[PDB]
Order: C-alpha cells, then structure tokens, then sequence
C-alpha cells in the first residue's frame, strides 16, 4: 500500500 | 520489497492464553473480564485470517510447552506467528496458575535459529498484564 | 544471515513498571481499544499505525476511578517494541 | 477498574 | 481531561536488550550511518516508523562484524524501537 | 487528527550527546568513529529542520543536568524534541566518561506533568550504546 | 568493528 499524510 | 510477503495459504496460527482462575498459593485474585477480552480477540483476530486456539488458566509448564510446541510445528505455508497473552504479570514476567514465568523464556522459542520456519516472518506478542506498581497520575 | 532477535513485536498493554486497567464487565483498556481499532481498520491500516492508535485511544478515552484517594483518576499508555523489518499489512 |  | 506522562515518548535503540552494538573506527556505528542514510533520503517524507523500521532492516542485512575471532566473527545486529507514540509523525508541512 | 501538530515556529531542539573518551578507572575504552557518527547526525538534523547542539565527553552529572535544564526550557513554540546519546552501555544503562547512569533518569525529565511546555508533542531519543554483552550470531 |  503506502500511507498517506 | 518494503512489506512483509503475505502471499502464503495461511496467515497464520494464534494462541491465546487467557488465565482467569489462580491457584491459592499465587496468592492472585481472579481476572474478571478476561473473558470478554478473550472473545473480542478471538473473533478480530479470527477476522484477520488467524487460526486461532484459546487455551485457559494455564500453568507456567503448559503456557512453556505450548510456545515450545508451537514452535515446532511447520509455518512454511504460514504468513506469520501471533501470541496474545491475558494474564496477572509482573515486570518481565508473567502468571500462569501456578507461579509466574519470564516472558522471554515464551518467547525465545521463536528466535530465527530456533524456529526456521518463521525466519523472516512477523513474530507477534500481545501483551495485557502489569509490568511494575507504579501509577500514572496524568497533567492537566 | 538474519538476526536471530529480528521480525518480533511486542505489544504491551503499559508501559515498564506500571498498571493495566481491567473492568470486569467491559474488560481490560488495552484489549478493548485494540479490538474496536482492529475489527475496523486491522485490514487496511500497517501494524505500527493501527498500534499507535491503539495507543492514544487508550492514552485519551479512559481515565480510571476507585475509593482510595491514591488510586483515583489514573492514566495508562500502552508500548510497542518494534523489531520488524519491513511494514505489515493484514491483508492481500 | 482493577489491574493486573 | 488528562494524558498519561509516560506518553509520547520514542525510544530508538541501536540494538535490542542484552545485546551488543557495533560501530566501525574508520566508518562509525552501523545504526548511526543507517539511520542518518534513511534520513537523507526520506526524512521529509516518511512517518518516522516507516523510517525506522527501514534503519532495522538495513542494519540487520548489509551489516556482519568482520573479526579475527570465532566469537566476535561475523555477528549479526537488530535495532529495537519503542514507542509510546499516539500520532503518526512526519517531519515536515 | 492522526498526525502529530508540525504547524510550529520551529521543528525543535535536538540534543547530541557525543561521548568518545571515559576515565581510565571506568575499564572504558576510546570510541573511535563516534566523531563521524556525531558530525553525520548533525549534519542530517540541520536539514530536517532541528536547532541541534553537540556535546562531546560528558560526565554523568553534566548529561543529566543538560538535559534538566533542556527540560526546563520553553518549548512553546516547538513541534517535537529530539536526543541522541552516542557512549558506551550495559542494559538500563548509558555511560558517562565519569562512570554510568540509568537511560530513564535521563529521559524522565521530559515526562508530561515535569515539562508541561513539550506535552502532547513527540519525544524523541535515539540511542546508540551496548545494552549487555551477548552476540547475536545469525541464521542462514 | 569493534563495539559499544
């Protein structure tokens, strides 16, 4: 995935 | 890459200690919630994909032989490991029924060189105890 | 070669040296706050976010209370001890 | 509210 | 109301209880160059987990204690973080 | 929401703790490579945005009065703290070049109801010192 | 490497 601020 | 791989048949196996009932001599009193702890566990970590077991009020032998047996089980299709543990507790230490053991002795089981089978593979422990008496007072 | 200490998690329910509240009709803090982060995000959230929730839905939503004046309003502040390599994701 |  | 004082701290170490840490005379500690080499590249756009979690990776890989000696001969090193942490954290916006 | 407030006037302070030479009676020996390590951190931290200091050869009082008064400054205006001790170590413990000094006593000044200027906003410490003298030997 |  890829967190995201 | 930056992720665990989770691309295996299993996500993996869940032991759940929840000790409730003490004997005399530990002088501890009984856990009363714990079991709405254990259920609510059970069913999230069932959600996740785990294969879960709940063993209850365990003594410091059988919680020691379930993670030493556990560990020498086959995780080659398993995606990672999981152990929660609900239990009276002490700084480094934990209760079985009969007597406290340390926490590292449950979980050294799973070292890489002794548990070839999950090398590289997430190794999970939850903890509920106390680790000490200390009490936080809080600010403002 | 891999360290043979490397890929463990510890999730603590306090901090060393302190309590862990336990409500014997609701349950403990740590457990409860747990579930309720993980049966609605433990799909979609990495471990160490869904943790860090954890913690401060138990650092904020609760606040003990007892009889002794000692043990009254009290806090917890749960732990996560991190060997893990690379991000966990329940799912995929 | 008790502890363990 | 209240917030415990225990709380929002984060605790890095180069390695995990028990154990040793090693650090090179003409190159320097094997966390430190980790650590400060993640942090050229994603400081300012990595949650410090994900910054540190690839610090215990790169240290646990590319490392191994080259000695003349069957004890201290090719050993291993795995950084441990603790955190007690209630938000994610990015340095920078 | 679920991210630490950075809308400050600046990042923070960010303390380093370069220990290189110990007193013969301590059995401590020069660190050599911390210097490159201490001038990496540095560098590296400038750019994130930190006001960082460096500190080299400290005794135990002076490491735990530094950080006292870093503790008793006015962080108001900060978004986060950040400490990196470089030393020598034993578990619970970092060294002084004067002798050892436990690593809570050290951080406990920034606790929330004792520096009430840094409360609800990220502590940071990194820490590169031994903590006991086992070696991990490796699997694979 | 020596250590720390």
């Amino acid at each position: 995935q890829g967190h995201g601020e | 890459t930056y992720q665990y791989n989770m691309n295996f048949e299993k996500l993996g196996k869940c032991i759940i200690i929840n000790n409730k009932n003490f004997d005399k001599v530990t002088g501890m009193g009984v856990r009363n919630g714990t079991d709405k702890d254990a259920e609510a566990l059970f069913k999230c970590f069932r959600s996740l994909g785990f294969d879960v077991i709940v063993y209850n009020d365990c003594s410091c032998a059988k919680m020691q032989d379930l993670l030493k047996k556990a560990s020498e089980e086959d995780h080659t299709n398993a995606a990672c490991f999981a152990c929660i543990l609900l239990s009276h507790g002490e700084e480094n230490v934990i209760y079985g029924k009969d007597g406290v053991t340390p926490i590292k002795d449950l979980t050294a089981h799973f070292r890489g060189d002794r548990c070839k089978t999950l090398l590289e593979k997430p190794k999970l422990f939850f903890i509920q105890a106390c680790r000490g008496t200390e009490l936080d007072d809080g600010i403002q | 070669k891999i360290p043979v200490e490397a890929d463990f998690l510890f999730a603590y329910s306090t901090v060393p040296g302190y309590y862990s509240w336990r409500s014997p009709g609701r349950g403990s803090w740590f457990v409860q706050a747990l579930c309720s982060i993980l049966e609605e995000h433990g799909k979609d959230l990495e471990i160490m976010q869904i943790l860090t929730r954890v913690n401060d839905r138990v650092a904020r939503h609760f606040e003990s209370q007892s009889d002794d004046p000692h043990f009254h309003e009290k806090k917890q502040i749960p732990c996560v001890v991190s060997m893990l390599t690379k991000e966990l994701y329940f799912s995929q | 509210w008790e502890h363990x």
